[PDB]
């Protein structure tokens, strides 16, 4: 069972640099070429460069010549990538993957977020207004990802969509919808529960019918 | 340097249907490889050296091509085949990738269920005013939303967000969020969210009056 | 006449344009075969040896090229500048054949080569004229006996002169064109066509260098390497005589 | 004269052995070094790539050599054409002149077959044109000399020496126009050194045509007259040189 | 800790062939070249050939072209050598060793014996005749190797030499010496204990004075 | 088929002595390697690429050379250094080896302790008759044995066996075994084993009479 285990997500300021790792097991680290690949939110895959763990030899994509330094530690069969002078365009998922002609095994990826923003808890606003009825929670102005949205502490889980967050002036916003039978609301309380682990924030908002 | 084009970038298939996606190279290569990627996870070597199947891959997949034109084919679509497929080449350094071809499940058309929501009082007190619209559980994905304030259209201060295809009903959903200052908001009265979808010649329109 | 030579210029020009059209049509579709083969070799190697990057293999191939370019040979006795091969190389100069399958690498080599040729070629031309006369004598003398037969058969003395020329070249052709081509076929593992190509490229003194026979000696067959030198000497003479006389026929025309 | 023929044979044979000694002394050390360097490259690669046997690397190198030998370029992976109309024209010229640079080889059996007949017919045809141009060029040169010869005769230098001085001027200008001028031209145009350029010129006009150096194979954009002027040059040079080569032959027979 | 573990000694008839193996651990089998080397009773080392476990490629010493076939099993990271039409000249120690320029790790070796002989238990004969005395055991006519010789069940371990076996008409013979203080013998018993595992033979011989 | 010569094939050193052994190549070679072998076990890489020491190897070992002449040196002999050392080359396939250089410990000379043994009665009853001689714990190794029956020499049915140098006292020993048929044995009376060693000019001689 070949396996490339990458280190956890990282969050850094613009200008700073960052180092991330990929520990291999299930085969001989020094026998195969290691590459790194960038994927910026769900688009094309970009080869960054390769290192030959046995020889130390590196080549880079011209795009990344200045940016990225590949190294390895043979003894711990670990590969490293350092990224320098980070800007916002560097925010992406980065993979280590193995191969010298096809990429036959990949790490699980690691997410880099580059941002000036400071840890900020979200404002949570209720969205209140046929047999079915739809309610929502607006969750705005938080950093960083992620937030978790549940409804009635998770006991209301069918009929729910939470939309992907988007960036607005360095902060995230999303909303969540839940659809319920109108016999249920407002006869029954509906509350969305928002957690933001980074800021140790836990907020519950009751949806109340507009006056 | 070698450029790979996958077109179209999106496609859809019913189960049982035959699927073919192509990868055209800016100049000839000797072999093409393909990766499968599903949201949340790293790419997997799927086909390599043009027509060799990776270990896990079922026989309904095949690959072919030569020179500047290559293809990946599914003899008979299955549900678990919904994913994004990428081609890549390494007959010239640096290795390069296609921009990927997203393959979704086809289903019967469904109209959006549409709901509009006025700004919460809580938000207003902080001086902001976000008007939200949910367009839920429709198919196919092509849709258009338009905002109108006192009958007059507005496109600025609007942010949109789409879900991935739902893994059980195969529908899509989106939110649209018009964000104004409390000032702008209080100057007008009627706010309308207007949705155009394949399923009807006539828009679906939800409105509300500030009073 | 100056007018006539201008006409002759135009003819040749057309002979060249015509040649160009044909070689282009015949060879352009294989311009890139060798690249393609090199690339196949790289890609095959990468697939067999996962410890090697494309880029590393690239450098290997550059470094190998530089060394071959300096006269290295792939090993698995092959010295092009040992006494025997240097002798041969000097021969390629004074004969003006100039195969060039081995290049001079030193500025001193080039400088010396200039003077070596200026003095060597005319010197050789003289020996060649000499051998041409002496060989033509032997040939024409032998033909004399068959000439005697033709004269008895009351064939006109003028045609007898012509038949003897036909024989003259045809017998030479057998000994200097046909015989060697059959020889080289077996010795060089060249095809019939490759062998004739070589022979003729050589005896015309064009000396492309894509095919070369006598550069090194062969163990288990000692007579080979000298016989070839001997052959080139005779062949060149046989060929020169043809050219002088066909030149001879042409200029009066 | 059988005695003389054998003497001549022995002489040449010594001219060759003498040549051999010199080229060996001058070139072998460079060659032996290159052989060393190739082996160093192999051994270095083995130490870096344990997944490769010496014997396997050997085959790679043989295969790479064969391809480079066929004119593959180490630098790239795959625009300009060696057999474009202009270069093919040039190639044909290399045949009928018997120069035969050979920096581009025929790959097809049809190519070879056609080349055989192309030459058999082409070379004698060219030889004729060359004789013609040789006579015509010498004539024009002789007529030109006459006017300056008139000046020498007035200055009361003997007619026997005036003829000699004129030869000196005759070749010196020819040399100037066909040896010196081209070498200076090629120096600037090909980025060759002075010595490389002269080497090329002479290898060419002797019709040896090694092929290590080649000038006129493709045109240069932003200097159109270059490529044809070189062809024109080879024609004239070859004629001028033919006149010379016979005559250095005459001096050699005399001694 | 890289390791090459070879299979055990092998005994075959003249004319037969034989296959022996070398399992690797501590590194990736397919990443390195495997070689085999012959050593005939304690003399020069002879490279037999190599195989590239990843590509299947083999080359051989010209001496061994006909004789030896190298193969590998990738899944069990094991290398094999087969030797054909064996003669007594093939009796030797054979090593697998790793490397493409130096041989950096070696198996512990395997001994091949090519012979017509049948398993035979030894005859054991005592050797009986100052401050010290030397006694012996003659152990002859056994096959195959090895035998082991101890004295007084191991209580006598200093002053002991067992000489290497030698072939006597297709069977082995050796002797063992032990030197003891003459006060000790024959006042005290001395017995040699001979074991021949191949024939399940275990014999004790008392040394008795002439 | 490059030929490596190690000469001499045998040498001996006292502890503390500097030892140098050489390996000359039939034609030039870029690197030389060396193995240490102790009787009973496989060779060990000792020095490689001319002068690099393998992991286990102590610093008193060194290697040098170039072209056609290479050497292995021990700055100061120790006891555990007694072994056979082999040079080998792989600058040309096929790789080749020297025939090895056996390095024994020097020590003070010692005369053989000699014992002769008449055939056991047990052996005689089976019809065989082996007369055995032990030459024990002597140095150096050069030794000569002679058998005499009734004062006259016999050199048929004699088999000899030498030990390796002893690990603790650095001596050598050998057995000599005269094997006769009972018939031949019973025909004579006096049996003598005669040993010549450089320690004494006069042979050492043990005898016995069948009587
Ligand atoms: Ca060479
Ligand atoms: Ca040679
Ligand atoms: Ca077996
Ligand atoms: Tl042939
Ligand atoms: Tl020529
Ligand atoms: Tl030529
Ligand atoms: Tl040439
Ligand atoms: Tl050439
Ligand atoms: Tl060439
Ligand atoms: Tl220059
Ligand atoms: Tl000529």
């Amino acid at each position: 069972e070949v396996q490339l285990q990458q280190s956890g997500p990282e969050l850094v300021k613009p200008g700073a640099s960052m180092k991330t790792s990929c520990k291999v097991s299930g085969y001989s680290f020094t026998g195969y070429i290691m590459n790194w690949v960038k994927q910026r939110h769900g688009k094309n895959l970009e080869w960054i460069g390769l290192i030959n763990p046995n020889t130390g030899y590196t080549t880079y994509n011209q795009k990344f010549k200045g940016k990225a330094t590949l190294t390895v530690d043979k003894s711990s069969s670990t590969a490293y990538m350092e990224l320098l002078s980070l800007t916002s365009e560097d925010s992406a998922i980065y993979y280590c993957t193995r191969g010298n002609y096809v990429f036959d095994y990949w790490g699980q990826g690691t997410t880099l977020t580059v941002s000036s923003a400071k840890t900020t808890p979200p404002s949570v606003y209720p969205l209140a207004p046929n047999s079915m009825v739809t309610l929502g929670c607006l969750v705005k102005g938080y950093f960083p990802e992620p937030v978790t949205v549940t409804w009635n502490s998770g006991s209301l889980s069918s009929g729910v969509h939470t939309f992907p967050a988007v960036l607005q002036s360095d902060l995230y916003t999303l909303s969540s919808s839940v659809t319920v039978p109108s016999s249920s609301w407002p006869s029954e309380t509906v509350t969305c529960n928002v957690a933001h682990p980074a800021s140790s924030t836990k907020v519950d908002k009751k949806i109340v019918p507009r006056d | 340097q070698i450029v790979l084009t996958q077109s179209p970038a999106i496609m859809s298939a019913s189960p049982g249907e035959k699927v073919t996606m192509t990868c055209s190279a800016s100049s000839s290569v000797s072999y093409m490889h393909w990766y499968q990627q599903k949201s949340g996870t790293s790419p997997k070597r799927w086909i390599y050296d043009t027509s060799k199947l990776a270990s896990g891959v079922p026989a309904r997949f095949s690959g072919s091509g030569s020179g500047t034109s290559y293809s990946l084919t599914i003899s008979s679509m299955e549900a678990e085949d919904a994913a994004t497929y990428y081609c890549q080449q390494w007959s010239n350094s640096p290795p390069t990738f296609g921009a990927g071809a997203k393959l979704e499940l086809k289903r019967a058309d469904a109209a959006p269920t549409v709901s509009i929501f006025p700004p919460s009082s809580e938000q207003l007190t902080s001086g902001g005013a976000s008007v939200v619209c949910f367009l839920n559980n429709f198919y196919p994905k092509d849709i258009n939303v338009k905002w109108k304030i006192d009958g007059s259209e507005r496109q600025n201060g609007v942010l949109n967000s789409w879900t991935d295809q739902d893994s059980k009903d195969s529908t899509y959903s989106m939110s649209s969020t018009l964000t104004l200052t409390k000032d702008e908001y209080e100057r007008h009265n009627s706010y309308t969210c207007e949705a155009t979808h394949k399923t009807s010649t006539s828009p679906i329109v939800k409105s509300f009056n500030r009073n | 006449r100056s007018t006539t030579l201008l006409a002759l210029l135009a003819l040749v020009l057309l002979y060249l344009v015509s040649g160009a059209l044909v070689f282009r049509a015949l060879e352009q579709p294989h311009e890139q075969q060798a690249q393609r083969e090199l690339g196949e070799v790289r890609e095959k190697f990468l697939r067999a040896h996962p410890c090697v990057s494309d880029q590393e293999l690239g450098l290997l191939i550059k470094e190998v090229a530089d060394a071959l370019g300096g006269g290295a040979d792939p090993e698995t006795s092959h010295s092009a500048w040992d006494l025997g091969s240097a002798f041969f190389f000097s021969g390629t100069i004074i004969t003006t054949i100039g195969y060039g399958n081995v290049a001079l690498r030193t500025d001193a080599g080039r400088l010396f080569c200039i003077f070596y040729a200026l003095v060597g070629i005319p010197l050789f031309g003289i020996l060649l004229a000499g051998v041409g006369d002496r060989l033509g004598s032997s040939l024409r003398h032998g033909i004399g006996h068959i000439e005697a037969i033709f004269l008895k058969w009351h064939v006109p003395p003028e045609l007898v002169r012509v038949l003897s020329a036909m024989l003259f070249l045809l017998i030479g052709c057998l000994l200097f064109v046909l015989t060697p081509t059959f020889v080289f076929c077996y010795m060089e593992d060249w095809s019939k066509l490759e062998a004739i190509y070589f022979v003729i490229v050589t005896l015309t003194t064009v000396g492309f260098g894509d095919y070369v026979a006598g550069a090194d000696p062969r163990q288990d067959s000692p007579a080979y390497q000298p016989l070839v030198w001997f052959w080139i000497l005779l062949g060149l003479a046989y060929f020169a005589s043809v050219l002088t006389t066909i030149g001879n026929w042409l200029r009066v025309v």
